[PDB]
């Protein structure tokens, strides 16, 4: 059962550094959404004021 | 582009039956869920970020503030440059990460090395009823440790020795 | 999107046990609580205690009513019902909920009646 | 009264938005809305609402208001089927809800009643079914040789307490192609739409339907006659055995997942998976109250790299084996997690 137990360590470290590298990487690749958030905000705001 | 990713990690996440009483790995798996939701929300609601001005400035005649909202949209078209500032931390992380994946599948290699030979020695190596007592003691001498230091104590009992083993007593 | 969808779930809950007390009437008129179950036992309680609580005094009808009239707040008449709801109250009689304002008075009235008149 | 009549009628005009924004005009749905009897602020309420979710600019609004006179009432809804049926002949699909429209047969019955005509029923002049069945027959679906346009009707019937064996009532039900039921009853319920799946049937149930969402597993089909039965051996009930729990716990279940949020049109590409969880993995739902956000967030891990199975379902209409496979699997996935 022990052996049954540890066949399951035989391959998680290959997928799991993927899994760690992108985790981090899609996380941290939000900086250009923020930077697009204001763009959008400002947008939002000249066309909301134009209609006025 | 992203299937590839989100599907390894819910293969990871299939896999992690085993590994439950986590943290914020879960918590994690919501935060990128959050964020990458406000992307595609952000995107999908976003009209066209410009002025139509062939039409949408046409339509009106008395303006004499489109120009000035044009000018100062044009003039802050660069808003903001990406903020690519993480380049050692995210790398601290992953050394960590990959010392830890090594130092784990190391451990787990020699394991079952060592159980396979465990299993190879116990198919054909045991001698349940030609067993010699001489040699169990030669192998440990944990027991022979033991079996000294319960006689020069005194107490001749070995506790939990009738749990398993009959007395066939006539008494 | 008016409310702020936490009134709104209180109210929409409210309407849950009022209208399933008023399904249940005909049963429970005809066969009673007890064959009701236990789900079902506790919506009728708590839907009791929520209609009683509905009575409010007004200060045009204290000569019809006796007691001084309650204005109670939409944000606490608001957190009372929640706070009804979750169960917070059912050990306290349905009867505590008669002519009061906020759930400050039906605790009050409840030990009054539990320690003055019991 | 107040059941959600105009509301399911704005949740229909709103969800043509998808389509109206594109360019295919065979799948285009031009909108007309009939304010016959309603006051102005509700009319300028739906405007403004129409004006938010970017639907005002292919909906039309027909309004009848009740100081306006009782001719005008009268006239509106005959009026905005003509100009639904301008669309119609031109090979455009044109939606008109004929809101209210008791308003109108009651505006009717005070021109009969001062135009020295005797009336009929309840002081109803003779030709209120005339008027309607009229009214509402200029809604049909052209053929091919007239240009394939369509002309869809959406009238509402006001009862009086839910008595819908009246004669207004029954009368417009003889004449719609079915009937969609809403009652207080099923409103404080808890079923927001408020659909008595019992007395709202419609008559082409196979067809008019979309392809995935129509039988493709077989109980999508029945799915009728699963919520009639449902209904037969209800709560009231005796639980005879398992089978009995088990269907009865399926029914409250698909029930609690019929309800919908207000001006939250769900598409058909996000519908079927819905409607396939009701009947595989909805059992095991953790409490009924949290199939709500169940929904949700079912719905959020269709769309991350599912996105594929949801424009494979909104494209192709059809649902092939290994769809019906790859569906299976993403549910039970998902009620796994
Ligand atoms: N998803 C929903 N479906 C139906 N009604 C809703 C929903 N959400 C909220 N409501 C409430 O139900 C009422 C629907 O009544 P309505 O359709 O206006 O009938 P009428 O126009 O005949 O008064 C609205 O006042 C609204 O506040
Ligand atoms: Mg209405």
């Amino acid at each position: 059962d022990r052996i049954d137990s540890v066949s399951q360590l035989q391959n998680v470290a290959e997928t799991t550094k993927v899994l760690f590298d992108v985790s981090k990487e899609t996380v941290e690749l939000e900086s250009e959404a923020f930077e697009l958030k204001q763009k959008v905000e400002l947008a939002h705001e000249a066309k909301a004021v134009l209609d006025s | 582009a992203k299937s590839a990713a989100n599907k390894l990690d819910w293969a990871k996440v299939i896999s992690s039956l085993r590994i439950t009483g986590s943290t914020a790995t879960q918590l994690s798996s919501f935060k990128k869920r959050n964020d990458e939701a406000r992307r595609q929300l952000l995107e999908l609601q976003s009209q066209p970020t410009e002025v139509d001005f062939s039409h949408y400035r046409s339509v009106l005649k008395n303006t004499s503030v489109i120009d000035k909202i044009e000018s100062y949209v044009k003039q802050y078209k660069p808003v903001k440059i990406d903020a690519s500032k993480q380049l050692q931390v995210i790398e601290s992380f992953e050394k960590h990460a990959m010392t830890n994946a090594k130092e784990t599948e190391s451990l787990v290699s020699k394991e079952l090395k060592d159980l396979q030979s465990t299993l190879d020695n116990i198919q054909s190596a045991r001698p349940f009823d030609e067993l010699t007592v001489d040699d169990l003691t030669k192998i440990k001498p944990e027991i022979d440790a033991k079996v000294e230091e319960m006689v020069k104590k005194g107490k001749w009992d070995v506790p939990g020795y009738k749990d398993r083993f009959g007395n066939l007593n006539v008494m | 999107a008016v409310v702020g969808q936490e009134h709104y779930d209180v109210a929409s809950k409210v309407q849950e046990t009022l209208q399933t007390y008023k399904s249940l009437q005909d049963i429970i008129a005809i066969l009673g609580m007890d064959e009701l179950s236990e789900q079902d036992k506790l919506t009728v309680e708590r839907a009791r205690k929520i209609q009683r609580f509905l009575s409010q005094p007004f200060a045009v009808a204290e000569v019809f009513t006796g007691i001084p009239g309650k204005l109670v707040r939409l944000k606490d008449t608001v957190a009372s019902f929640k706070a009804v709801l979750e169960g917070k109250y059912d050990n306290i009689p349905e009867h505590a909920f008669y002519m009061v304002g906020g759930i400050e008075d039906v605790v009050a009235k409840a030990e009054k009646l539990a320690a003055e008149a019991n | 009264r107040q059941t959600g009549k105009t509301a399911v009628a704005l949740d229909t005009i709103l969800n043509q938005k998808r389509w109206n924004n594109g360019s295919d005009e065979s799948k285009k749905l031009y909108c007309v809305y009939v304010a016959v009897g309603q006051k102005r602020s509700t009319v300028a309420q739906l405007v403004q609402t129409l004006e938010q979710h970017d639907a005002m600019k292919y909906s039309i609004i027909v309004a009848a208001t009740a100081s306006e006179a009782a001719p005008l009432q009268y006239l509106a809804p005959f009026t905005a089927a003509s100009i639904g049926e301008w669309f119609r002949d031109n090979g455009k699909h044109a939606l008109i809800v004929y809101d209210d429209l008791s308003k109108q047969a009651v505006a009717y019955r005070q021109l009969s009643l001062l135009l020295r005509r005797p009336p009929g029923r309840e002081a109803y002049p003779g030709d209120v079914f005339y008027l309607h069945s009229r009214l509402l027959e200029r809604a049909a679906k052209l053929s091919e040789k007239e240009g394939s346009g369509s002309l869809t009707a959406l009238p509402v019937i006001e009862t009086q307490g839910g008595d819908v064996s009246a004669y207004i009532p029954t009368n417009v039900i003889s004449i719609t192609d079915g009937q969609i039921f809403l009652e207080a009853e099923l409103f404080y319920k808890g079923i927001r739409p408020a659909i008595n799946v019992g007395l709202s049937v419609s008559r082409v149930g196979s067809a008019a339907q979309v392809k995935a969402l129509k039988q493709v597993a077989g109980s999508l089909k029945l799915f009728l006659a699963q919520y009639r039965e449902v209904a037969a051996f209800a709560q009231f009930g005796s639980d005879l055995d398992a089978s009995t729990k088990q269907t009865l716990v399926r029914g409250e279940r698909l029930t609690q997942l019929l309800k919908q949020n207000q001006y939250s049109p769900l598409a058909t590409e996000e519908q079927v998976p819905l409607i396939y969880a009701g009947v595989n993995g909805h059992l095991d739902g953790i409490e009924l109250s949290r199939i709500g956000e169940f929904e949700s967030s079912f719905l959020s891990y269709l769309k991350s790299n599912h996105n594929e199975l949801l424009t494979e379902i909104r494209e192709k209409g059809e649902l092939s084996k290994e769809l019906l496979a790859s569906l299976k699997s993403a549910t039970e996935s998902f009620v796994a997690t």
